């Protein structure tokens, strides 16, 4: 359920990783042990945190019309995650510590979070 | 009675750091409850103490008791550090009122207000009502305000002080129906071929529901889906349907069908699956034709065929015909099944009549049709003396008739002259001999 | 002279400034008073310093096939800034300091626009 | 010649130790000190330091009245900084190059050169030390471009590394520049704007390129575009224009490029005309004979500038039309030869007459005319009066009448009788048989 809300755009994530400085730093509240426990425990808190962090990151770039600016891609991903939030809040119906990540890793956490929906009670 | 709380006033201010001590006096004591925002706590002692400082203690304290009895007191811990308590979540349904969680930790302030980021001013249409216990509320949230970003703001000591920062988000209410379009229109296929058709939907939101179903049945077929977000409030879906190999049963109506909470629409298409192929022919004129010397005639066929034509040819009297003919489809539409050829006979010379035949081939079928041709000729006439009798001899298709004053006709006769004349529809001619 | 070594790729610089985090930090060994005349005193040292800092910025990104990328644009900037060193050094260490990209590139463009007028 | 104390060929000193010297000459001038770029001169013939820093490491030279001189070179052990470095590096293709990695503490070994990030060196970089300064790399070749290096010693069995060096190489020209021009040749009516482009491709920006008016020595106005298309791959475009042509502007223009390997040139020609024109050539003689029911085609080659703008066919002042084709005589990029043919089939006798074909362009219009005679076998006729037999024939040519038993002819001849008139012209034969009986 909700699987159809994730439009295919996510493939762009590989392009986006490549264009950010490999020592820029990105900031997230990270649910402990979420790497370990079965999906349905952590997923609810995690998906909120992502939407927050991303909307912060979006302020940093500037739009251009030509081609695929980073600003374009990020603007679309925000639209995906928010409707996942609504979908869980309406179909399923404490704050971790702040944490820092390099780009590659951070997107890995995001990508696995998406994958959790491709089969979810 | 409800339970009595000591001291019984509605509201209390307390210093950050000061002790907080509340007692509930009821024979029926059960419970204490504490609420701020989404944080909540309970106690089963009949008295509540907290000697330490926390600003976060601020909010509501409730006491409950045996017969059902309940009473509550509300509390401030004034902190120069922490004027707001805050929650950075913010969502609104289009056309409803919406609440911004920045309730105030010390109520003794004025000009409690909402303000736009980075100096930029708020759209004029917003009207909103504050309250220190909730935060601040925005009326009738509407689609202009999407991604709008906010501060809520207060004046203390004439200095103007700002909340941590908020971005508002709005999710749309459907004013209109889905919009539905189909990749190609109607289909015809030779049996045992793959069949593949695509349906596309433009709509305001990713929540839309869409399906493929076959006329007169409710088995959902297998289908595969693809989608894009082309900007704000703008969502697109494509669905594709396939039959790997047709069997003639597969003929019929197919329907693409869409629904959202406002209403619905469709698009239909029809597949015909046929076992084998054909060529079918119609002459534009009667098969046999009559024409004068040096006259002009054009011959025409219209024909329906599938699969597409392989070659047309035009041939005459155990011989070819060449380069005086055209062959082109009756219509340019993708659906086109129908084809014409025309062939010119022009300044037709008088002997060339006979039989003209047309042949066409495709992968499965060959078909041929023939026309026959006879020539209107002015009479052509000649004389032969035989014995005592004088004979007058004339030819033409169609026959000449003669007066005294190819079909071959003969007339025999029993001072001045013998004149012999023949007439046909095509013309006339005559002969002269004389006696003195 | 050297008015020809400057290929027209520089127009891309405005695109590049858009596609970088406005808070990222760049480090340059800045000649004091490069903000004042003449050109000629600071220009000689300045092109060397620029070559170094740009080289390391190129070390960050990764190459990608389809559409423009930060890596690609930065590379052509390095090729120009090297040619000018060869031109000045064969025709003719300030302290490390930190800039956001908009400030830094304001410096860079002013430096290039010093050429197309010269001794 | 001068004398220096202490008199070894070096000295080796602890970090912080005061460094003490006298340059011993009655012919004393100076002490002269340097390493890498940094350099100093001082007027004391004693030379003295309060406490040795690593940066004192290097060569010192006692400077004297003959210009006779003597030198001593000085090292400081300093356990933080085995290397001193210049980060800048450049190599001319196929020469050798020297890598600024001089050493502070000349008591270490195994001193050698190694790849960045653990990668291997390409196998060919034969390299030589001199701990007095640097490491040298022989015969730099184009594959090393933007390679990355570390400079390294074994010391106490530990392994110790410089900061990165990144190596960039200048190409040297194997070959001459390669040249192309936007189109070969031109024609213009006077005053039009005229424009051309020339394209050069090469390894470097330092290629030289100019336009010269043919057999004239003076440079014209031109404007430029260039791109680096990746490594060793540079492209230039040059554009030349005259805003409005006077006729004397006709002739030849040349685009020319030079590089230390050699030179290449490409050339283009231009003719300017005061007016348009049209010129016409028939296929066949203007006047043509055919026979009834035969076929004939009328064919013109004509050359025109500007392009043909009206083309029309008329017969006997009326539009006999739509049996004709017309097309450019060639597909080459500047063809102005044009061909049209008109095709007549099964021509009938009375239709003989006059045919004209006509062209206009904006500047000029021109017309050509043909006349045609279709010949026929004769027809024949019979008349009589005053006992004359009269035999009368018409055709082409004038037919010939012999008696036995639009060209026009007649003749006459004065118990049961059958006599006749039998005739041909060149086109054919016919026979006219009479019978007159008492
Ligand atoms: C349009 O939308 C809703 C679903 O969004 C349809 O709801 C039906 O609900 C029943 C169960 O209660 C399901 O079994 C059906 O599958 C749903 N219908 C369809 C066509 O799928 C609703 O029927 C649709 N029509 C309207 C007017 O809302
Ligand atoms: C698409 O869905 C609706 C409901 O089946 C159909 O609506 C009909 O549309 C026509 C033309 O407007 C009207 O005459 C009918 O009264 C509508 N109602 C019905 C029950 O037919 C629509 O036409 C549908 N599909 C097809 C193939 O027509
Ligand atoms: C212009 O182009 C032509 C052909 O590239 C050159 O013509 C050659 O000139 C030399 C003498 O200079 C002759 O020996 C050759 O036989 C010529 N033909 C060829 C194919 O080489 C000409 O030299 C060029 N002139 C300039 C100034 O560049
Ligand atoms: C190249 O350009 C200049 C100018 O014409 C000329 O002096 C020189 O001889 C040419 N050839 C070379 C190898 O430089």
């Amino acid at each position: 359920i909700c699987r159809n809300r994730v439009t295919n755009n996510v493939k762009d994530v590989t392009k986006l990783v490549a264009n950010l400085p490999k020592d820029y730093m990105i900031t997230l509240k990270y649910v402990p042990g979420m790497d370990v426990l079965p999906s349905h425990c952590w997923i609810s808190e995690m998906v909120v945190q992502l939407s927050d962090s991303l909307t912060d990151l979006l302020d940093k770039f500037s739009n251009i019309s030509e081609g695929l600016s980073n600003y374009s891609i990020i603007d679309k991903l925000v639209n995906i995650v928010d409707d996942l939030v609504e979908c869980v809040k309406e179909n399923s119906s404490k704050s971790p510590e702040p944490r820092l990540f390099t780009p590659e890793e951070f997107f890995r956490i995001f990508n696995r979070s998406i994958d959790a929906f491709k089969d979810f009670v | 009675s409800p339970p009595s709380i000591h001291p019984g006033k509605s509201d209390l201010i307390v210093r950050v750091g000061d002790e907080i001590r509340l007692l509930c006096t009821d024979p029926g004591f059960v419970k204490w409850t504490f609420e701020i925002l989404d944080e909540t706590n309970e106690n089963k002692q009949n008295e509540w103490i907290t000697e330490k400082a926390e600003a976060t203690n601020t909010g509501k304290y409730t006491c409950t008791n045996k017969h059902g009895l309940s009473n509550s007191i509300y509390v401030f811990v004034r902190d120069p550090a922490k004027l707001f308590l805050v929650d950075r979540s913010l969502y609104g349904k289009e056309d409803n009122d919406t609440l911004v969680r920045c309730p105030l930790t010390d109520p003794e302030v004025t000009n409690y207000s909402l303000k736009g980021c980075q100096g930029k001013p708020l759209p004029k249409d917003l009207r909103f009502i504050p309250d220190p216990k909730a935060g601040i509320m925005i009326k009738s949230v509407k689609r202009a305000y999407h991604r709008l970003c906010l501060h809520c703001s207060v004046d203390q000591e004439g200095k103007s002080v700002l909340s941590e920062k908020f971005i508002l988000k709005v999710r749309p209410a459907f004013k209109a129906v889905p919009v539905v379009s189909v990749s190609k229109a109607s289909y015809l296929l030779r049996e045992g071929e793959e069949f593949t058709v695509t349906c596309t939907i433009k709509d305001v939101s990713s929540s839309v529901y869409s399906t493929w179903k076959r006329e007169n049945s409710q088995t959902k077929l297998q289908e595969k889906y693809n989608s894009w977000h082309h900007g704000d409030f703008n969502y697109e879906r494509q669905a594709t349907l396939t039959i790997s190999s047709a069997r003639v049963n597969d003929s019929g109506v197919f329907m693409c069908y869409a629904n959202n909470t406002f209403g619905s629409a469709n698009v239909t298409t029809t597949l015909e699956v046929v076992d084998k192929g054909f060529i079918n022919i119609f002459p534009m004129i009667n098969t046999t034709v009559f024409v004068n010397d040096g006259e002009n005639v054009d011959l025409i066929v219209e024909y329906e065929a599938f699969p597409k034509p392989e070659h047309q040819q035009w041939i005459y009297m155990n011989r070819t015909f060449t380069d005086k003919w055209e062959d082109y489809p009756k219509s340019e539409n993708e659906s086109n099944i129908r084809y014409v050829s025309e062939l010119h006979l022009t300044r037709l010379k008088g002997t060339e009549g006979g039989t003209y035949t047309f042949l066409v081939s495709n992968s499965d079928v060959n078909a041929a049709i023939a026309f026959n041709v006879y020539v209107n000729t002015k009479p052509e006439i000649l004389i032969r003396l035989v014995n005592g009798m004088l004979q007058c001899v004339a030819a033409g298709f169609p026959e000449p008739t003669i007066d005294w004053y190819k079909l071959v006709v003969q007339s025999s006769i029993d001072n001045g002259t013998v004149e012999c004349k023949a007439y046909n529809d095509v013309g006339k001619t005559s002969a002269y001999f004389n006696f003195a």
